């Protein structure tokens, strides 16, 4: 009893099971109200519907709204919207998921690859030649006997991977026509080396880590198409050269970026922005970056957290590129926290000025006792502590172990403090483990003496 | 209960014993250092008068006290000592001293007062005193527990007997006795009281040989530690020998050989009686009101001296008559005048409830800005009641002037119903009528600005009953209506936001059935992401992220990132959704757009904590679209919602050659402001409305806002001293408010600059004492602070999108202690001690979302 809005079943919580009954074959869109790609994809899918409503047969279009039946779309594990799933209920156990194209062809043209061959037979040449252009990558395997074990791997992962086109040919002119003695599977795209042939026992497993290997460009443009592909796929590491369209010497450059991308093929996503473009001016942002300090890179890694790393170098040769994402790789690179210059003389005065870049180095020095104010340029509060904090300095210039410091808290992120108001002052005692205490007694060089010598006990427990 | 028994004497013999009891009145650190207080010493006669002929445990005794003294507790008094060279007679008066030295009859039946014996004509606090010592011959020398009378009034009672002692521990919780006094079920505003009483009976073979009883009453205010009180009362009576006593009387009652004794022996309560002070040569109402009016002006309410005043006058309202305090609200002019009537409504008396009452017609258009002060003093009652409701009540069913007054009082009928619900009187019948009248007010759908008036009401009074009302008005898409009814429901606790409510939320945000405003979606997003959000509840908000109108996807994603930033109670589950690369990812987390929320801390201790809020939607033009400014304050798992002021504004655009938003092109400029104080939300003010009214009333001049005084905590205890001795505990926190806005704004330089200073005065008095009418020791201490809240906006407005600087600044504040400690005579100075202490609170300034800081860097750039 769901209603036909185009020819597309809808399906709701309460009515979920009975329509998954009553169909052999269905594919579902989990969709969004507010979702764009929705909205691009709802008529195209009214089309393979209604073209399937008077000339198919059992398969049948249903769309659910996961904002209103939310049960159903954490219950079939869906990812972003839309999701398009097709249940067999031979197998309520997992549906397989649409990857493919989003035309209404390209629905029934997948359907029909569920009932027809998971691989077209290649008599000859030309039929070879028809499918490795069909294709942006596609795959044959070249197997002198059909019913072999190694043949029947092979179409097991041509059933698995469903956006390639796979192609099986035992003709010998065909084998000799792509310069294949024995039996083997090769992978033809048309970006890259063109073509990769496959190494090693002949197992679906060993044929899927091959294929998804193969199958990626070296570097991906970020675009409004290419966005949910990226965010789709399984490498969790990125780096993005921002990369302005109107810069000298543009295929140079994009050039050293492919090179370096060959080093890092499963490891990290090489991604090129163009910087110019008005729609990249938020991701700029993101990366605290301007148009004018372009170009240059900039790594990421999407976790529960986001972490940006910046490269030592502002170089962008091939050689640079690689050893930044080396020295990533190994541990040696540091998060990229916002900090200002440590100046040359930030240790010639009493009070030692702090930036984000050294701020641990000298807070959690172990044989150090450091009080830091921390404040913002701009407050009067922070103007007026100034001269009694320079007394303070003036006072411990030649201390053994106590060390007067400050830092703008508006510029410089410490992850290890949280600072809630300006000024704060903040001690951190000469200690094996992270101590910090907080001080909250006058604020008067005779308050701040009487806390130091204390060793933080009295002005603050 | 005729099987226990309690003290036995021998025939014709008679007791001595000797007596003291001492008070102490402290600071109350833990340990007792400099205090007040006296001590009060006699001889003690009991002989056995009669015995019931039946064989019944069920005697007549005679105690009498003899060659009483009153002494200095403090040992370092010296020629301070109030008491030097006066002999008894002098320090308590020839008729008193002769009062507390006459005898004193104690039925006793198994050892509990039958009834007690005494001369009708004595003064109060001098029988009190003889009725403390008959007191403590009540006993019982096994273990249990029961109701006992004595001085008292009607207490629960617990023996343990050991060895050599028996010990009576009285539950003065339990005591049923008349006396005046109140406190705030309100941890966060509350004062934490501790009473113990503990009698201890020494045992010698078989028999008592001497009674100690200590009496501690110790007071804490919550919110701060340092203000603090302790009442130490101590009893002694040891037996010292037995001498030849008089004969024994012979008859079949007790009351015969009374009459035969003497019959002026009259029949008197053991309970312990109030007293009055009696002032001798004090001024009148109007003589105190006549200095107190010198520091009440509109002028100087910022000074402490004008608090002071206020929380003073506020306890000699709290003794006066309808008539003195109607006389002095009659001949008071208009600029004070709103004071008094703050003053007047926080008395919270029945006299000066009716007094003000009286005084205000509400037909008048002449008594507005009065009929305001009194309705939200009202609001703000320490310790409201039926009677303060039922007021309220029939103002509403009276007639009105006003129609803004009208709201008023529908929405301060809001607050009482709360406060009288968490106070054990939901069931009260004018509770029950202000319910009826809220929900059925709120169904039978009248006028638009009836419904409104209901909506602040339920927001105030928060009636689970009436969620589906809000729901319904959530969803009806009707605008400024919506809105109401969405942040109303925001106000409920976690266990009424279910999952019926959330699913209808859902519809709001995601427009499921139809288009929603912006304001009333980002409104019920927060509630859902606030009330135990499931895990697609999270992921369906995350997934909207970068598919909503302009501003909408800012704000959104700030809500989240605060979530993160300040370990809501979301959190988990928002970091379970963050783990997706879908949800989480430098696109969808990289919004443009000014909108904003950042949550801080203003204060945290392991004990306390106090929270700030900013949350700004704009509208795609770059104006203010709504603003929310929220600060909380914390004790433990107690809150206080402080402070809300909501800002709205819409069809502002063609004040700058902008356009309005899509859709926005018919909406009427406005801008408004909603506040909550102290948990009570506030009747919304119009800035203007319409663009002609805008264009009518204009500039960088500071404006009065709000201005008043409050009393925010208000304990007050009397005590009956198991000693006899009156005792009074009172704590008063009052403070004065003083908004001021300013703005600056030239469009052909296309700069705005915009100063809201809130200036904050607070004082927080105590005041311990205990009396005996002829001798009198207090402890009072005042504790004041002249605090200052400054919020700036600086906007460059010449390109899209605008620079925006924003500032909340404490400024630094005087604070001041002081301390009084007295022991007085009934006539003389006595001794006095005062001490002084002045420090200095250090400003500051809180930082709000880190790209504010950055548009700040810019807008105070060196040139
Ligand atoms: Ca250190």
């Amino acid at each position: 009893a769901p209603e036909e809005e185009d020819h597309v079943l809808v399906l709701r919580k309460s009515n979920f099971a009975e329509a998954l009954a009553a169909h052999k074959y269905l594919l579902v869109e989990f969709y969004a109200p507010w979702c764009g790609h929705c909205k691009a994809l709802a008529p195209e899918y009214a089309k393979a519907a209604g073209k399937l409503k008077a000339e198919g047969s059992e398969i049948r279009l249903a769309k659910v709204d996961a904002t209103e039946e939310s049960d159903l779309a954490q219950q079939y594990g869906v990812r972003g919207y839309p999701t398009i799933k097709f249940f067999r209920n031979g197998d309520t156990a997992s549906p397989k998921e649409y990857t493919a194209g989003r035309e209404a062809d390209d629905i029934v043209n997948w359907l029909k690859k569920r009932t027809g061959p998971a691989a077209t037979t290649l008599p000859d040449g030309a039929a070879a030649e028809s499918l490795v252009e069909s294709s942006e990558v596609a795959v044959i395997g070249f197997f002198k006997d059909v019913e072999s074990d190694s043949a029947k791997q092979f179409l097991q992962a041509a059933e698995a991977i469903d956006d390639i086109p796979f192609g099986i040919t035992s003709n010998s002119d065909v084998f000799s026509k792509y310069q294949l003695d024995k039996d083997g599977v090769v992978l033809f795209k048309k970006f890259d080396e063109g073509r990769n042939n496959f190494e090693g026992e002949v197992t679906k497993e060993n044929l899927l880590d091959f294929i998804k290997h193969n199958q990626l460009p070296l570097v991906i443009e970020f675009t409004e198409q290419t966005a949910p592909k990226i965010f789709g796929g399984e490498i969790k590491t990125h780096i993005l050269l921002f990369l302005p369209k109107s810069v000298s010497d543009y295929d140079g450059k994009l050039s050293n970026f492919k090179t370096a991308a060959e080093s890092f093929k499963g490891k990290i996503l090489f991604i090129f922005i163009d910087s110019d473009h008005t729609d990249n001016q938020r991701i700029l942002e993101f990366f605290g970056l301007k148009k004018e300090e372009c170009p240059a890179v900039r790594l990421i890694t999407l976790e529960e957290e986001m972490t940006k790393y910046k490269p030592e170098s502002e170089e962008l040769t091939a050689e640079r590129i690689t050893e930044f994402c080396h020295r990533f790789l190994e541990g040696k690179i540091k998060p990229h926290l916002m900090s200002q210059e440590l100046p040359e003389d930030w240790d010639k005065q009493p009070v030692k000025v702090l930036v984000g870049k050294n701020f641990e180095d000298v807070a959690f020095d172990e044989k150090k006792n450091v009080f830091v104010e921390f404040y913002a340029p701009w407050c009067g509060h922070c103007k007026q502590l100034a001269p009694i904090w320079d007394k303070l300095g003036e006072t411990y210039k030649d201390h053994e172990n106590i060390v007067i410091a400050k830092m703008d808290s508006t510029a410089n992120e410490v992850e290890a403090v949280k600072v809630h108001s300006f000024p704060t002052l903040k001690f951190f005692p000469a200690s094996a483990d992270r101590t910090v205490i907080d001080y909250n007694g006058e604020r008067t060089l005779d308050g701040f003496k009487k806390f130091l010598e204390s060793g933080g006990q009295d002005g603050a427990g | 209960k005729g099987h226990t028994t309690g003290l036995s004497l021998n025939n014709d013999r008679l007791y001595k014993l000797t007596y003291s009891t001492e008070v102490l009145l402290d600071r109350g650190k833990g340990k007792l250092q400099d205090s007040v207080g006296y001590r009060i010493s006699s001889n003690v006669d009991v002989a056995l008068l009669w015995r019931n002929p039946d064989g019944d445990d069920d005697q007549l005794i005679q105690i009498t006290m003899k060659d009483v003294n009153v002494e200095n507790v403090n040992q370092q008094r010296g020629e301070k000592s109030i008491f030097k060279g006066k002999s008894p007679s002098k320090i308590m008066g020839k008729e008193n001293l002769e009062a507390l030295q006459r005898p004193t009859l104690l039925h006793l039946i198994h050892g509990k007062v039958k009834e007690f014996y005494s001369y009708q004509n004595e003064a109060v606090a001098i029988e009190n005193i003889k009725r403390g010592l008959a007191s403590l011959f009540q006993t019982q020398l096994s273990s249990g527990t029961t109701n006992e009378v004595d001085i008292s009034g009607n207490c629960k009672v617990t023996y343990q007997a050991h060895q050599d002692k028996v010990i009576k521990i009285k539950a003065l919780d339990s005591c049923k006795i008349a006396r005046s006094g109140f406190t705030t079920p309100n941890q966060v505003l509350g004062v934490s009281s501790k009473a113990t009483s503990v009698t201890t009976y020494k045992i010698e073979d078989s028999f008592v040989i001497a009674v100690l009883a200590e009496e501690t009453h110790n007071f804490g205010l919550n919110f701060l530690q340092t203000i603090k009180g302790k009442i130490v009362s101590k009893q002694k009576l040891e037996l010292k020998t037995t001498e030849a006593g008089p004969r024994l009387m012979s008859g079949k009652q007790a009351a015969a050989i009374i009459k035969a004794v003497d019959s002026k022996y009259t029949a008197i309560p053991i309970v312990g009686q109030v007293f009055q002070s009696h002032c001798k040569g004090c001024p009148s109402l109007s003589e105190l009101w006549r200095s107190t009016r010198k520091y009440l002006q509109p002028d100087n309410l910022s000074k402490a001296e004008a608090v002071r005043n206020f929380l003073a006058f506020i306890q000699h309202l709290r003794t006066a008559k309808k008539e003195e305090i109607l006389q002095i609200l009659k001949m008071e002019n208009k600029e004070v005048l709103p004071q008094l009537v703050d003053a007047v409504t926080s008395a919270q008396t029945s006299d000066s409830l009716e007094a003000i009452l009286d005084f205000l017609d509400f037909k008048s258009d002449s008594s507005i800005i009065l009929q305001e002060r009194f309705l939200y003093a009202c609001g703000f009652a320490s310790h409201p009641n039926e009677e303060l409701l039922r007021a309220l009540i029939s103002k509403f069913k009276g007639s009105i002037g006003s129609s803004d007054i009208r709201e008023t009082v529908m929405i301060i009928t809001g607050t009482l119903v709360r406060k009288l619900c968490q106070n054990e009187g939901c069931k009260l019948k004018a509770v029950v009528e202000a319910k009826k009248l809220i929900l059925g007010g709120l169904e039978k759908a009248e006028k638009k600005e009836d419904t409104r008036m209901y909506l602040l009401a339920l927001k105030n009074a928060l009636l689970p009953e009436g969620i589906p009302s809000l729901l319904k008005y959530a969803e009806a898409g009707e605008g400024p209506i919506s809105h109401l009814a969405t942040t109303a429901l925001q106000r409920y606790d976690l266990p009424f936001i279910t999952d019926e409510v959330k699913k209808t939320l859902n519809r709001i945000y995601h427009q499921n059935r139809k288009v929603h405003e912006k304001t009333v979606r980002t409104a019920a997003a927060a509630i859902i992401l606030n009330n135990n959000p499931s895990y697609m509840d999270v992921k369906n908000i995350l997934l909207s992220i970068g598919e909503l109108p302009q501003e909408m996807n800012k704000y959104m994603l700030a809500i989240v990132q605060d979530i993160l930033r300040f370990e809501m109670p979301a959190s988990k589950i928002v970091r379970r959704v963050l783990k997706e690369m879908v949800a989480h990812n430098y696109d969808r987390f990289s919004r443009s757009g000014s909108s904003s929320a950042y949550t801080g801390y203003i204060e945290r201790s392991p004990r306390s904590a106090s929270t700030y809020s900013l949350d700004i939607l704009y509208s795609g033009s770059g104006i203010l679209r709504r603003s929310n400014l929220n600060i909380f304050q914390y004790i433990g798992k107690a809150g206080l919602h402080g402070s809300q002021v909501v800002i709205e504004a819409q069809g502002l655009e063609a004040l700058i050659a902008a356009t309005p938003d899509e859709g926005e092109e018919n909406l009427d400029s406005y801008a408004g402001m909603s506040a909550i104080l102290f948990d009570v939300q506030l009747r919304p003010v119009t800035f203007f409305n319409g663009y002609s009214d805008l264009m009518s009333k204009m500039s960088g001049d500071p404006i009065s806002v709000v201005k008043g005084l409050i009393l925010l905590i208000d304990h007050s205890q009397e005590l009956q001293l198991q000693s006899g001795l009156k005792a009074n505990i009172e704590v008063q926190g009052g403070l004065a408010i003083d908004i001021s806005g300013a703005m600056e704004f030239s469009l052909w330089y296309r700069e705005s600059k915009t100063r809201v200073k809130n200036r904050v005065t607070v004082v927080i008095t105590t005041d311990i004492t205990v009396d005996s009418s002829f001798v009198k020791a207090g402890l009072e201490t005042s504790t004041e602070t002249e605090a200052g809240l400054e919020f700036i906006s600086t906007v460059q407005f010449s390109q899209y999108p605008f620079l925006v600087c924003m500032q909340m600044d404490k400024d630094e504040a005087p604070f001041r202690q002081f301390e009084k400690k007295y022991e007085r005579l009934s006539t003389g100075r006595g001794y006095v001690s005062q001490k002084r202490k002045e420090s200095v609170l250090a400003g500051c300034e809180f930082p709000l979302h880190q790209e504010n800081s950055e548009m700040c860097k810019v807008v105070f750039a060196p040139q």
